[PDB]
C-alpha cells in the first residue's frame, strides 16, 4: 500500500472503514452521514502518515493541523480529536520520539508496573508521557526479561528474542527507526544432514516437504470441514490429527494394494476357467481326429453312410478347431492383461523410515514454532494468529535485541532485583509488596491508584503461587490461565575463532535418529558476524534437554556438527551458553501457545482488568484497579515481542483514559 | 471443499480408525493380512494355470486338416442329395453345418434344398427324428 492507505496499513488499520474501538470513541461519527465518516478516515490515516514519515520527533496537535488541508482541516475540534486518540492508544507518538512539549511540571496518579519487558516497558514510557508518576518493579538485573542478550567481546547472540516477523503492519518497524537495529535477512534455504553426518539428496527434501505441507492442510480440512476436533470428550490435538492423516494415507496405500491383486486374481481365474475349457477342447479334438481317421481308412467305393462319415467327422473336427482357434486366441488376450497388471503396481509404501525420519524433522521445525509438541496444540485454533501475519522478509537483529528494550527503559523509574510477592488491590488503591532478590528478607511496600502485571504466563501459573494476589483472582481469570499453553525452547550458543561451515548458508537442520529425539539439536542457525553457531532444542527434547549439564549439551553439539563437517574441522568453542527457559523462575517457560481445550478467546480473557469489591456495603461500583499486559494478552499476536509491545500500549491507554479522562468523546 | 490433491479423508474412514485406541493398528493388521491372503493365492492359480498350460503343449496341429476349398455348384448329384439327408438326420435346421458336409452347396441352396424336396424326402420325419435328440 502506498500513501494515507499505507499509513493505515501500517497501523494494522482497516484504511476505509472504523474500526469497533473507534466506534466507542466517535459514536457521533460511525451513527452520523457516511461524508463525516470519510473525512473522519482521512483525517486519521493522514496523521498516521505524517508519524511514520517521522517516528522521531513528536508529531504534535499544531503541526497535524498545519500539514492538513481543506476541507479536511475546516473542523479543528474534529481533528483534534483524532489526534488526541491515535496518540492516547500509541498510534503515534509511540515508542522513543524527542518531546516537543516539555512533560508536566507535576504528575498525575501513581502507577506501579510489575515487570520490566518490552510489554510493561512500552506501558511505562506512554503513562510517563501522559504525566503519570510510573515505577516499574523488575524481579532481574536486567531488563527486557524474555529480550535477553548475550555479549562477552565481540561474541553476540540471542538467548530469547531475535527474530522481526515481517515489517508490513509491524510496530517494531517504527521502532526499528528509532533503536539503531541491525536488521538483516533470512536466507530461507535449510539443507538437512541425516544422523550418519551427510545431506540429505534433493529428492527426498522435496518430497517430504511437500508431503509435510500437505499433511498440515490435510488436518485442517479435518478440523474445518469434517469437524474432527473431539475425540472421547477431550478436544483433538494437532499431533493426533497428524496421526490420523497419516494412518489414513497408509490405510489408503494398503487398500490400494489389495484392490490390484484382486484385479489380478480375477483376471487369473478368468484363466483358469479358460484353460480348462482348452484342455478339455483339445481332449475331443484328439478323440475326434482318431475317428475322422478311422472313418477315412475305410477304402472307396464306399456306400454314401461311410462317406457321410468322413464328411461328417471333417466338418465337426474343423468346426471344434475354430472353437479352439478363439478359446486359445482369448488366451493371449488375458495373458497381456497379466503383464499389464503384473507391471504397474500400486506404491508398496506410504513413508519409508528413512522418510519418516525426515519428516520428524518438518515437526520438530512446528514443534519449534510453537514452543512445544504437537500434542498439546489446539487442532482447531492453533494458527489462528496466522490471518495477521506481517508481509516482508524475516530479519533478525544483528547487534542483539536487548538494544531495544535498554532503548527503551531510558528515563524511567525501574526498580531491578524487586521480586513481587503479593499485590493487594482494594476499592480505594493498591499496595505491592515484594523483597530485594538478593537478601529476601528485606521488604518493599509500593502504595499505588493502579497495577500493572506484566508477568510471564508461567509465573502465572506456579502452583504454589510465586505471586499472591489479595483478594484471590476471579475464577474465570484463573481458569483462564490454567487453559492456556505455555510452552518451551532453548537456545545453545557455540562461539567459535574461525568460521568452519557455509557462510552462504544461515541454517542447516539435524535429521534425528527417532520421533522420541526429533527435536534435539534438530537446527542450526549462522545468523551474527562473529563465527557464532547457534543449535535449537525443541519439542519433548526441550523440556528434558534442562536436566542435562551444559558440557554434555555441548558434547552432543560438537559430535554432530563432527559428522557434517569433519572431525578435523570442528575446534573448541572456548565460550558456551545454554538457555534453560522452563527453569528460569522469572519466566518458567518461552512462551504462550493455543493449547488443546484452549481458545484465542483465552487470550482476551487474560486481558480483561480485575475490578475490586465495594469497601462498604452500598459503595457505588469502584474503578478497576489491577490491569494486565504481556504477550499472552493479545490475540492476534501472541508470543511475539510486537504483541507484548502492542499490549502494553493498549493498557497504557485503558490506565490513562480510566484515570486521566478522555475528552475526545462529544 | 476437498482435501489436499493426494489425500484421502471420507468421514467414514476417521471413524473407523478413531473408534477406540487400537483400531488404528487393527484396521492396518486386517489390511495386511487380506494382503498376504490375496498374494498367496494369486501363486496358487499361477501355479494352476502353469500345470494346465504345460498339458496343451503342441497345440492342435497334429489334429488340423488341410483347407478343401472346392468350387460351388448349384446342381446337386443324387450322391450330394444323399448327404444332405443324413446331414438333416445329425444336424437339423444348421444349414452351415449342412454346407459344410455337402461342400459345393451354399446355405441358401440347403434352404431351398429343404422346400423342394421337404415332400419326396420326408424331411419333416427326419427333423422330426433329429428332435429326439
Ligand atoms: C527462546 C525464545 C525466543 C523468542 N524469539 C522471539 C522472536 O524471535 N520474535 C518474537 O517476536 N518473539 C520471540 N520470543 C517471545 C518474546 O520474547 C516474548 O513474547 C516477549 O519478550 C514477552 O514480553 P513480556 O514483557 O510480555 O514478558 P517478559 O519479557 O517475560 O517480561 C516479564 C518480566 O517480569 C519479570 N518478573 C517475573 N516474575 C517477577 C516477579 N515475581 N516480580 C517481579 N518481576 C517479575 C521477568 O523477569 C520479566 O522481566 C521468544 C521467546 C523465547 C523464550
Ligand atoms: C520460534 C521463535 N520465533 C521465531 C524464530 O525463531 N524465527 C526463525 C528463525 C530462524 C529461521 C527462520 C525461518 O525464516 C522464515 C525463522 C522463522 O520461523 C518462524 C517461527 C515461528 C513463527 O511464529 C511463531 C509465533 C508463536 C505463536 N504464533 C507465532 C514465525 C516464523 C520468530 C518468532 S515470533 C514469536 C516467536 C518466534
Amino acid at each position: 500500500p502506498s500513501g494515507v492507505e499505507g499509513a493505515a496499513f501500517q497501523s494494522r488499520l482497516p484504511h476505509d472503514r472504523m474500526t469497533s474501538q473507534e466506534a466507542a470513541c466517535f459514536p457521533d461519527i460511525i451513527s452520523g452521514p457516511q461524508q463525516t465518516q470519510k473525512v473522519f478516515l482521512f483525517i486519521r490515516n493522514r496523521t498516521l502518515q505524517l508519524w511514520l514519515d517521522n517516528p522521531k520527533i513528536q508529531l504534535t496537535f499544531e503541526a497535524t493541523l498545519q500539514q492538513l488541508e481543506a476541507p479536511y482541516n475546516s473542523d479543528t475540534v474534529l481533528v483534534h480529536r483524532v489526534h488526541s486518540y491515535l496518540e492516547r492508544h500509541g498510534l503515534i507518538n509511540f515508542g522513543i520520539y524527542k518531546r516537543i512539549k516539555p512533560l508536566p511540571t507535576k504528575k498525575t496518579g501513581k502507577v506501579i508496573i510489575i515487570g520490566s519487558g518490552v510489554s510493561g516497558l512500552a506501558a511505562a514510557r506512554q503513562l510517563q508521557s501522559f504525566g503519570m508518576d510510573v515505577t516499574l518493579l523488575e524481579a532481574r538485573d536486567r531488563v527486557g526479561g524474555r529480550v535477553a542478550t548475550f555479549r562477552k567481546g565481540n561474541y553476540v547472540a540471542d538467548l530469547g528474542a531475535m527474530v522481526v516477523t515481517g515489517l508490513g503492519g509491524n510496530p517494531m518497524a517504527v521502532v526499528s527507526k528509532q533503536v539503531n537495529m541491525e536488521l538483516a535477512k533470512i536466507k530461507q534455504k535449510c539443507p538437512l544432514y541425516e544422523a550418519n553426518g551427510q545431506a540429505v539428496p534433493k529428492e527426498k527434501d522435496e518430497m517430504v516437504e511437500q508431503e509435510f505441507n500437505r499433511l498440515l492442510e490435510a488436518t485442517s480440512y479435518l478440523s474445518h470441514q469434517l469437524d474432527f476436533n473431539v475425540l472421547n470428550n477431550k478436544p483433538v490435538s494437532l499431533g493426533q490429527a497428524l496421526e490420523v492423516v497419516i494412518q489414513l494415507q497408509e490405510k489408503h496405500v494398503k487398500d490400494e494394494q489389495i484392490e490390484h491383486w484382486k484385479k489380478i486374481v480375477k483376471t487369473q481365474e478368468e484363466l483358469k476357467e479358460l484353460l480348462n475349457k482348452m484342455v478339455n477342447l483339445k481332449e475331443k479334438i484328439k478323440e475326434l481326429h482318431q475317428q475322422y481317421k478311422e472313418a477315412s481308412e475305410v477304402k472307396p467305393p464306399r456306400d454314401i453312410t461311410a462317406e457321410f462319415l468322413v464328411k461328417s467327422k471333417h466338418r465337426d473336427l474343423t468346426a471344434l478347431c475354430k472353437e479352439y482357434d478363439e478359446l486359445a486366441e482369448t488366451q493371449g488376450k488375458l495373458e497381456e492383461k497379466l503383464q499389464e497388471l503384473e507391471a504397474n503396481p500400486p506404491s508398496d509404501v506410504y513413508l519409508s523410515s528413512r522418510d519418516r525420519q525426515i519428516l520428524d524433522w518438518h515437526f520438530a521445525n512446528l514443534e519449534f514454532a510453537n514452543a512445544t509438541p504437537l500434542s498439546t496444540l489446539s487442532l482447531k485454533h492453533w494458527d489462528q494468529d496466522d490471518d495477521f501475519e506481517f508481509t516482508g522478509s524475516h530479519l533478525t537483529v544483528r547487534n542483539g535485541y536487548s538494544c531495544v528494550p535498554v532503548a527503551l527503559a531510558e528515563g524511567l523509574d525501574i526498580k531491578l532485583n524487586t521480586a513481587v510477592r503479593q499485590v493487594r488491590y482494594t476499592a480505594s488503591g493498591c499496595e505491592v509488596i515484594a523483597v530485594n532478590t538478593r537478601s529476601t528478607s528485606q521488604t518493599f511496600i509500593y502504595k499505588c491508584d493502579a497495577v500493572l502485571c506484566t508477568l510471564p504466563l508461567g509465573v502465572l501459573k506456579q502452583q504454589p503461587p510465586a505471586v499472591q494476589f489479595v483478594p484471590p483472582l476471579p475464577e474465570w481469570k484463573t481458569s483462564a490461565v490454567q487453559r492456556m499453553g505455555f510452552g518451551n525452547l532453548n537456545k545453545v550458543v557455540l562461539c567459535f575463532d574461525r568460521v568452519f561451515w557455509d557462510p552462504s548458508v544461515n541454517l542447516f537442520g539435524h535429521v534425528g535418529s527417532t520421533t522420541a529425539s526429533r527435536g534435539e539439536l534438530f537446527l542450526f542457525w549462522n545468523l551474527y558476524k562473529a563465527p557464532i553457531l547457534l543449535a535449537l532444542v525443541a519439542g519433548e527434547a526441550a523440556g528434558i534437554m534442562e536436566n542435562i549439564s551444559d558440557d554434555v549439551i555441548v558434547g552432543r553439539c560438537l559430535a554432530i556438527l563432527k559428522g557434517i563437517f569433519g572431525s578435523s574441522a570442528v575446534p573448541q568453542p572456548k565460550e558456551t551458553v545454554v538457555s534453560r527457559w522452563r527453569a528460569d523462575p522469572w519466566a518458567r517457560g518461552s512462551y504462550s501457545y493455543v493449547a488443546a481445550g484452549s481458545s484465542g478467546n483465552d487470550y482476551d480473557l487474560m486481558a480483561q482488568p480485575i475490578t475490586p469489591g465495594p469497601s462498604i456495603p452500598g459503595a457505588p461500583q469502584p474503578i478497576p484497579r489491577l490491569f494486565f499486559a504481556g504477550e499472552h494478552t493479545i490475540r492476534n499476536y501472541p508470543a511475539t515481542v510486537h504483541g507484548a509491545l502492542l499490549s502494553g500500549l493498549r493498557e497504557a491507554g485503558r490506565i490513562a483514559d480510566q484515570f486521566l479522562g478522555a475528552m475526545y468523546t462529544l | 471443499r476437498k482435501p489436499p490433491k493426494g489425500m484421502f479423508l471420507s468421514q467414514e474412514d476417521v471413524e473407523a480408525v478413531s473408534a477406540n485406541a487400537t483400531a488404528a493398528t487393527t484396521v492396518l493388521r486386517q489390511l495386511d493380512m487380506e494382503l498376504v491372503s490375496v498374494k498367496r493365492q494369486i501363486q496358487n492359480i499361477k501355479q494352476t494355470n502353469s500345470a494346465l498350460k504345460e498339458k496343451l503343449d503342441g497345440g492342435i496341429e497334429p489334429y488340423r486338416l488341410p483347407e478343401v476349398i472346392q468350387k460351388c455348384n448349384a446342381r446337386w448329384t443324387t450322391e450330394e442329395q444323399l448327404l444332405a439327408v443324413q446331414a438333416i438326420r445329425k444336424y437339423g435346421r444348421d444349414f452351415q453345418a449342412i454346407s459344410d458336409v455337402i461342400g459345393n452347396k451354399s446355405v441358401v441352396q440347403v434352404k431351398n434344398f429343404f422346400v423342394n424336396y421337404r415332400r419326396r424326402f420326408n424331411i419333416d420325419e427326419v427333423l422330426q427324428e433329429w428332435e429326439a435328440e
